[PDB]
RNA sequence: UUAACCAUUGUAGGCCUAAAAGCAGCCACCAAUAAAGAAAGCGUUCAAGCUCAACAUAAAAUCAAUUCCAUAAUUUA
């Protein structure tokens, strides 16, 4: 497999490592979406990093909640 | 009732791991591995696969699978085999921007793995979050 | 108040006893105060009691009531005493199929905290300093009105 | 149970109780447990209708009646 | 005493979730939810797509006030319980339907076509 | 808060572990879904699988009053 880091940054060797799928060059960043690199790369959405108007904000919370209880589930 | 099990598709017959398992329900265990080998052919042999099989009281076979896993092609992307004794802060692979999309674009075809969402942004947690489990650092740019 | 009648069933909503109008205490936010009873009432006021019991002498549900717990306790303690004292000869409990009573006699109770049944009988009164108590009454009800010149003896 | 018929109107008022033991009815581990009975939901007072092989007939209306009554009354007639 | 005494929105995002898809879909057909999964309603929300219609839901228990605080206040009788919401903002009467086809055991209740009550054999005949 | 119901998917995530998948150790500790704890007691050849927490919440119930030895008794200011 690809063992050269110009390739592994300027070539698709982990896309696909099948015998069906051959490896596939890379695209021009401009190429794909915004999007695409636009996504979260930072450290997972904190309470404070979270909106607090958003979904993930009180699924979060939701998940922390669950937290407290297990906690005190694993005392009894 | 529905197993989980990640055995790679190159080998249909693990033993342990599947083969008493399935049978302490009652199962043919050479039925299993056909149909998992049905599957192996289709995927690339010699990478583990999530499986969802339903072992229903009729003795019947649903073998349902995804996408090979991004953990352990993460671990291979690292060219980490046995990782670290902790990992949580213990690192030994750095993996940029580019290599973590190229596979999350992929990732987003199976119906299982709840790979329908329209935002990109759950697919990197997820793949992100399993970094994090293995001994690997999703640094920017290396 | 919802009654079965049967296989096919059916249940009909029947006429419900309603409260008589214009209450002697109206803004009270529990029924018994909006009567002034939360002192004056006792076991031997059955009349009240029957209201909140089943047809066999079981207590109605609180919320269904919507009594406080304060009276609930009352009242369930009240028609316990008033049980055990054949105060209710109308509540007596349902025979399970055909049984009939025991025919022994039936001692006369009243202000019976506990059941006959489970007291067990004290051989030892004791001396002076260590004679022991025999309780009368409920702790529930200490705080109904006295008009005796010193409280109630709870202890005899 | 070899036919389980649920009907109520949501156009008119429509009560509580039948819709709340119509879900259990018309749930995937219910209906697999009675494999025989055939799930029918008539939606257009409310009227739930149960027929036995047996005979029995059991018609269930929930203007009346409270769901906890419905599922304790099939529950002892699917054991029959 | 207390009880003698004489008488004296957390979720607050989910209004704005549930608020933009039911402005967009007029008419609401209204399914009680056979105790689905949540892989299951996703593959179904795609079953709509083929529909061309969106099983996007949130807790019930906040669908209720939903009216108190949106557009309109009187669809409370339509989400009556745990339902699973069918929301179409457009009048394919037989998309809707189909929708029914496909799982038998799963009521429909009806569809609020231009927001107005109706049951399911209503829908339709309104719908026609 | 905790009285009643429900419990999907990523991922068997990496760790000497044969294998340990929430639940041997060990990790950091996120996602999707309407709602899921990278897990809380269970189960553990290991897991599947039982529940508790997720979504829904019900509806209850700040301490007391060698052989017994007067007999008894809760309400008239
Ligand atoms: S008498 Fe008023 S609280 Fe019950």
């Amino acid at each position: 497999v690809c063992t050269d880091p110009t390739q592994l940054t300027t070539h698709a060797m982990g896309v696909n490592i099948y015998k069906e799928g051959q490896d596939v060059a890379l695209k021009a960043d401009s190429e794909y979406p915004t999007w695409l690199f636009q996504v979260n790369l930072g450290p997972p959405k904190k309470l404070e990093e979270l909106e607090p108007e958003s979904r993930e904000y009180w699924r979060l919370l939701r998940k922390q909640n669950i937290w407290r209880h297990n906690r005190l589930s694993k005392n009894k | 009732g529905v197993i989980r099990s990640i055995v790679r598709a190159g080998q249909a017959i693990p033993g342990p791991p599947l083969g008493p398992i399935l049978g302490q329900r009652g199962v043919s265990i050479n039925q299993f591995c056909k149909e998992f080998n049905e599957k192996t052919k289709d995927i690339k042999e010699g990478i583990p696969l999530p499986t969802k099989i339903f072992i229903k009281p009729d003795r019947t076979f649903e073998l349902k699978i995804g996408q090979p896993t991004v953990s352990y092609f993460l671990k291979a992307a690292a060219g980490i085999e046995k990782g670290a004794r902790h990992t949580g802060k213990e690192v030994a692979g750095l993996v940029s921007l580019k290599h973590v999309y190229e596979i999350a674009c992929v990732k987003a075809k199976d119906d299982a793995f709840a790979m329908q969402d329209v935002p990109l942004s759950s697919v990197v947690r997820s793949i992100i979050g399993s970094a994090r489990s293995l001994g690997i650092r999703v640094v920017k740019d290396l | 108040l919802r009654e079965v009648v049967k296989t096919v069933i059916e249940g009909r909503i029947t006429e419900t006893p309603k409260a008589t109008p214009d209450p002697p205490n109206p803004s009270g936010q529990c029924p018994i105060c909006r009567w002034n009873l939360k002192h004056k009432y006792t076991y031997e006021d059955v009349l009240l009691l029957s209201q909140f019991i089943r047809p066999y002498g079981g207590m109605l549900p609180r919320r269904v009531t919507g009594l406080c717990r304060e009276e609930h306790r009352k009242i369930e303690e009240c028609v316990k005493m008033a049980h055990r004292a054949g105060l209710l000869p109308n509540h007596r409990p349902q025979l399970p199929e055909g049984c009939l009573p025991k025919d022994k006699p039936k001692l006369n109770r009243y202000l019976t905290r506990w059941a006959p049944k489970s007291v067990k009988p004290i051989y030892k009164k004791g001396h002076r300093w260590n004679k022991v108590g025999m309780a009368v009454g409920s702790p529930l009800l200490k705080d109904n009105v006295c008009y005796s010149r010193r409280p109630l003896k709870m202890m005899h | 149970v070899k036919l389980v018929r649920v009907q109520f109107c949501p156009f008119e008022k429509n009560v509580e109780s039948t819709r709340t033991f119509l879900q259990t009815v018309s749930s995937e581990k219910v209906r697999a447990t009675n494999l025989n009975c055939s799930v029918i939901a008539d939606v257009r007072e409310p009227c739930v209708d149960v027929l036995f092989g047996d005979g029995y007939r059991l018609i269930m209306r929930g203007a009346h009646l409270t769901t906890q009554e419905m599922l304790s009354a099939l529950a002892s007639h699917i054991r029959d | 005493n207390p009880r003698c005494l004489p008488p004296p929105e957390s979720v607050r995002l989910l209004r704005q979730d549930i608020v933009a898809v039911f402005r967009d879909n007029r008419m609401i057909a209204v399914c009680q939810n056979v105790a689905l999964s949540a892989e299951d309603k996703l593959l179904l929300r795609h079953q709509l797509r083929k529909h061309k219609i969106f099983i996007k839901v949130f807790p019930s228990q906040v669908l209720k006030p939903f009216l108190e605080n949106s557009k309109y206040r009187n669809l409370l009788p339509l989400f009556v319980g745990h339902n699973l919401l069918l929301v179409s903002e457009e009048p394919k009467v037989k998309e809707m339907v189909r929708v029914l086809k496909s799982v038998p055991f799963l009521p429909l209740l009806g569809g609020c076509v231009d927001d107005t009550i109706l049951s399911r054999q209503g829908l339709v005949d309104y719908a026609k």
